RNA sequence: ACCUGGUCUUGACAUCCACGGAAGUUUUCAGAGAUGAGAAUGUGCCUUCGGGAACCGUGAGACAGGUGCUGCAUGGCUGUCGUCAGCUCGUGUUGUGAAAUGUUGGGUUAAGUCCCGCAACGAGCGCAACCCUUAUCCUUUGUUGCCAGCGGUCCGGCCGGGAACUCAAAGGAGACUGCCAGUGAUAAACUGGAGGAAGGUGGGGAUGACGUCAAGUCAUCAUGGCCCUUACGACCAGGGCUACACACGUGCUACAAUGGCGCAUACAAAGAGAAGCGACCUCGCGAGAGCAAGCGGACCUCAUAAAGUGCGUCGUAGUCCGGAUUGGAGUCUGCAACUCGACUCCAUGAAGUCGGAAUCGCUAGUAAUCGUGGAUCAGAAUGCCACGGUGAAUACGUUCCCGGGCCUU
């Protein structure tokens, strides 16, 4: 994964919504396209509709989900099983 | 290959050779050892401001008289396609059929 | 019987220079003993098969640097080189050398690789369907 | 089956380079690149005056053309207008100064190039195909080839199935290394498509 | 003492470049070492002759670069001077230095 | 092949004994080029078999040689018909090619500790008539045999 | 090049006309971006200082644009029978004619190769040769490459030297059934022998005849025709091309003792390198990190070859075989490793104990086995192309299987 001398990354803009949002009581979900940030402490509560590639599904962000992707909750491929 | 993707590469190698320079100092920057942990943060978040195209690392090489994105080749800038048949023309300096 | 005689083997990509002179049966390859050089009990034959036919072995002192190749392909070029040495010396041991065929130089190389083929020859597995 | 091409497999036996300069990887394809839009720019410009090989040398830092023509005083115009011209725009294309040289193709008849290109034009005028292989065949042998091969191909006469089509006169011998093969090929575009054209002309061998 | 290296596609070329530069040198008192002929590099292409599929016929290419070395001992001024002027023929790379 | 162009290739004899029955015994038990590794577990197990018995590691061999030499064989002969299995007489030079091929596949069927122990065993029972590659011996002994009225076709 | 969503319409990419403007640099906000709204800084360069002439923006309309369809309209390029020895023409002659002859026949050859015969006489494309490479020798040159005789020496070609040798690369020689014997139709040719590094096409490569499959490719490119034009064109973000009851092809790694593991210790060839290869030293178990030489290279770096050999151990066990899978912790590239990278460490330790019917490759430095390099490339090979090391077995023969050549029916 990204190198530890680095940070975990997280998109500036999404940086900016929740600063925005955590100040205020704003519990509207939070739309965004950038599953490739990392989920900070400082959004455990506010849930996040994270684009799978035709949608936003919404996340409720709790404090196990910390240090993964936003994109590892909102599966991108729909599968049901062959003739099932 | 088409003009629009012609287009799409010349744009990025235009916007790579802009911002060259205030991409090589940024990534000194963060990968600097001796840096804060806070200036470190400020130059990551001010390298995602940046347009994506300006990476050399979004170049494609393309053959320099079709655009063919595949089979390129670096020493002549062109396709197997295109050198084969200026290496029969004989257009291509030193350039002959191998044997050994 | 009074000077250095030289001889050049070649064995695969493997160039042996050797040096003779009269003396006692001494051999050094590559500052090294024989059997220091050679762990090879058919590398000490190849190297030792001219001297054993002439029955000179132990007249002779033999001084020999190699490159290249392998332990094999370096016995060989040493016997062809030595070989070729003797000759010098002496030119009757030139129909008896090669009735041994030491005279020939072994010109079998590795066969290049070829398109569409694994190897030289070996070609990819086969199916009508 | 297929062939090799006449001219790339004799490029280090009998015939020579069209382009002789040395390079490194730095520039090689810069090179390449500044050379097929030289030769574009000409090849479109001189239409009309017979240019069967451009040669193209980089001694140091310039860039010297050699245009092979059979009407040298179409390339050259009067007291040098044209040829100045055309220096001063193949200087701006490859960046350095440029010195252009005019090489006298006499008996364009015994040029492939030259050869091809002029059934190609018959063709879009609208020529009997056969005719004008007949005729190319003809001056070729008659000026002196040892011999002489001409293929057309593509929809002849407009026809709906496309064929191939050749005349040959004398001796070819494509699997003779050093003998001197002048092959060269053209395309006619006309109201049914490409056709292509084809030539190969002997001259001995050396 | 001045290190001449020569570049070209064509033997024969550099043979000729070669044998000019030391004429050109030994007529002017200084003398010359060599010519050495430095190892050919041989690069290699293997290109795809087809536009499509048919993974096995292609077209074996290679680029040969013959070297040259040139020893100018004891240079003297109207030798140093007498050889940026020769102006050696195209396609012959010349590569001077000061050792 | 149709056009009957093979020579003969020479072999080198081996290192210990100058033998080139031995060396081309070698080879038949080397695998893989590794020619060294064929050698010493040769070399290991004629010295188990000498030691075992009381004749030089050549003489042994030779013994073993002689009891799995098979002299005739069954190969395939088709004619107008049905093909039939024609006993043959086999050349020496197949002989000793059959026999250390036999004793190489039997020794490498056997399930002792090492290889060298495994022909060691082998070449011991084939000096006392035992084991296989003499159970083949006689199985093709058998075959011929059994197949002999076809012996003119 | 596909999907969802957000957007544009002379337009992302060209030419022409009109207008406003140097182009450019430095920042703010909104969006998620495309983009929009701004805010400052410069306003240069020929110039008869009438104008321009780069480069931007806006305005229309001739147009641009299409990886959209037709490879059954095409060029070019390719596979294939097949590197098989064939395929033809002119003139003559035969036949009412389609056609035939030549090209068939006796021999011989790898060869329609060659000789002899012959209503055929000649010629062309194919065969062979000319090309590259490999095996031997000679001459020239001798650094960054070499060290035989010398002199020193820190024992390192390290230094003074030497031009002998290996070698580097240019020019030459050499192999031609040339010589001998036998056979053969006083032939072609074959069998054997001498000399030689090489003997009969010395080994390998390049080289692909007339044609065949309406074979492949309109998505490299080009192109006839057809089709779309506020959309099948153009921009962006996210996703997909990486899915997964299953079936097939091509590979890699194994099932072990001719082996695994630990220690020690030899012997290659070929190649690449400047937004590159990156040494030494230090830090880290390690992938790597910091600092920092040298090298556009016979000089420096990649870069320790491995199999091999010596010693020790394991002792036939699903094991000290095998290393799939998974948990945890990391490194590097890259705006960014969730979907979906490679590599490292600790732990975990699956199937598999030699594989049914069936089926593939290989005739010698080959197969088998062992490592090394390169293109593509920021990163990403078990694929592809290339290089050496070790190094076999077997071929009695052409009845049978597959494909092919010639004559005849
Ligand atoms: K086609
Ligand atoms: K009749
Ligand atoms: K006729
Ligand atoms: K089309
Ligand atoms: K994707
Ligand atoms: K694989
Ligand atoms: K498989
Ligand atoms: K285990
Ligand atoms: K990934
Ligand atoms: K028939
Ligand atoms: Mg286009
Ligand atoms: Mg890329
Ligand atoms: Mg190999
Ligand atoms: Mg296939
Ligand atoms: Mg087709
Ligand atoms: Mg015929
Ligand atoms: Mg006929
Ligand atoms: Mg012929
Ligand atoms: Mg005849
Ligand atoms: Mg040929
Ligand atoms: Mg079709
Ligand atoms: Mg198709
Ligand atoms: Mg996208
Ligand atoms: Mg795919
Ligand atoms: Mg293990
Ligand atoms: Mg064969
Ligand atoms: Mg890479
Ligand atoms: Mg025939």
């Amino acid at each position: 994964p990204r190198s530890l001398k680095k940070g975990p990354f997280i998109d500036l803009h999404l940086l900016k919504k929740v600063e925005k949002a955590v100040e205020s009581g704003d519990k509207k979900p939070l739309r965004t396209w950038s599953r490739r940030s990392t989920i900070f402490p400082n959004m455990i509560g506010l849930t996040i509709a994270v684009h799978n590639g035709r949608q936003h599904v919404p996340v409720f962000v709790t404090d196990e989900m910390v240090g993964h992707k936003l994109g590892e909750f909102a599966p991108t491929r729909t599968y049901r099983g062959h003739a099932a | 290959a088409k003009q629009s993707m012609k287009a799409r590469e010349v744009k990025r190698v235009a916007l790579a050779d802009k911002y060259f320079a205030k991409r090589a100092e940024l990534k000194a920057i963060i990968s600097d050892v001796n840096a804060s942990d806070e200036d470190r943060w400020n130059a990551v978040l001010k390298l995602q401001t940046l347009p994506r195209d300006s990476s050399p690392s979004r170049q494609r090489n393309r053959c320099r008289q079709t655009g063919r994105p595949h089979g390129f080749l670096r020493k002549f800038g062109l396709s197997r396609i295109k050198v084969r048949e200026a290496a029969m023309r004989g257009e291509i300096p030193g350039l002959k059929k191998a044997s050994w | 019987a009074e000077n250095q005689y030289y001889g050049t083997g070649r064995r695969k990509s493997s160039a042996a220079r050797v040096f003779i002179k009269p003396g006692n049966g001494k051999i050094v390859i590559n500052q090294r003993s024989l059997e220091q050089y050679f762990g090879r009990e058919t590398a000490r034959m190849v190297v030792r098969q001219p001297l054993e036919l002439v029955d000179m072995v132990e007249k002779l002192d033999l001084y020999i640097t190699v490159k290249g190749g392998g332990i094999s392909g370096q016995a060989g070029a040493i016997r062809h080189g030595i070989t070729r040495a003797l000759m010098e010396y002496d030119e009757s041991l030139r129909s008896e050398l090669r009735k041994a065929g030491f005279v020939t130089r072994d010109a079998r190389q590795v066969e290049r690789k070829k398109v569409g083929l694994r190897k030289a020859r070996r070609r990819p597995q086969f199916s009508k369907r | 089956g297929q062939k090799v091409h006449p001219n790339g497999i004799r490029l280090g036996i009998v015939k020579p380079w069209n382009s002789t300069w040395f390079a490194n990887t730095k520039e090689f394809a810069d090179n390449l690149d500044s050379d097929f839009k030289v030769r574009q720019y000409l090849t479109k410009e001189l239409a009309k005056a017979s240019v069967s090989r451009i040669v193209i040398e980089r001694p140091a830092k310039s860039i010297r053309v050699t245009i092979h023509t059979a009407r040298p005083g179409i390339v050259i115009g009067k007291k040098g207008e044209d040829v100045e011209k055309l220096r001063k725009v193949v200087a701006d294309i490859a960046g350095v100064p440029a010195q252009i040289n005019i090489a006298e193709v006499r008996k364009p008849e015994l040029d492939a190039k030259l050869v091809a290109d002029s059934i190609t034009s018959q063709l879009e005028r609208r020529v009997m195909f056969r005719r004008a292989m007949k005729r190319a065949v003809q001056n070729a042998m008659r000026l002196g080839a040892k011999g002489i091969k001409v293929e057309v191909s593509g929809r002849l006469g407009g026809a709906e199935i496309a064929r191939t089509e050749w005349y040959r006169e004398g001796r070819v011998p494509l699997h003779t290394l050093r003998a001197d093969i002048d092959y060269n090929t053209s395309e006619a575009h006309t109201t049914y498509g490409v056709i292509g054209v084809k030539v190969w002309i002997f001259k001995g061998e050396i | 003492r001045i290190r001449i290296r020569l570049k070209a596609f064509d033997h024969r070329l550099i043979d000729q470049a070669t044998a000019e530069i030391v004429e050109t040198a030994k007529r002017t008192g200084a003398q010359v070492r060599g010519p050495i002929p430095l190892p050919t590099r041989k690069e290699r292409f293997t290109v795809l002759i087809s536009p499509h599929v048919n993974k096995d016929a292609r077209d074996q290419y290679e680029i040969r670069t013959h070297l040259r070395l040139v020893d100018i001992v004891e240079p003297t001024e109207k030798t140093v001077d007498a050889l940026m002027r020769l102006d050696l023929a195209a396609g012959v790379d010349v590569q001077i230095s000061l050792g | 092949p149709r056009r009957r162009v093979i020579g003969q290739r020479k072999i080198l004899p081996d290192p210990k004994f100058g033998s080139e029955l031995l060396a081309k015994f070698v080879n038949i038990l080397m695998v893989d080029g590794k020619k060294s590794t064929a050698e010493s577990i040769v070399y290991s197990a004629l010295e188990t078999l000498a030691q075992r018995s009381g004749k030089s590691e050549l003489e042994a061999f030779e013994v073993a040689l002689e009891n799995v030499r098979p002299t005739v064989e069954v190969k395939s002969r088709r004619v107008g018909g049905s093909t039939y299995q024609v006993p043959v007489e086999v050349r020496p030079v197949r002989r000793n090619a059959l026999a250390m091929r036999w004793i190489v596949e039997a020794a490498r069927k056997r399930g002792d500790k090492s290889m060298a122990l495994r022909l060691a065993n082998e070449l011991s029972d084939a000096a006392e008539n035992k084991g296989t590659a003499v159970k083949k011996r006689e199985d093709v002994h058998r075959m011929a045999e059994a197949n002999k009225a076809f012996a003119h076709y």
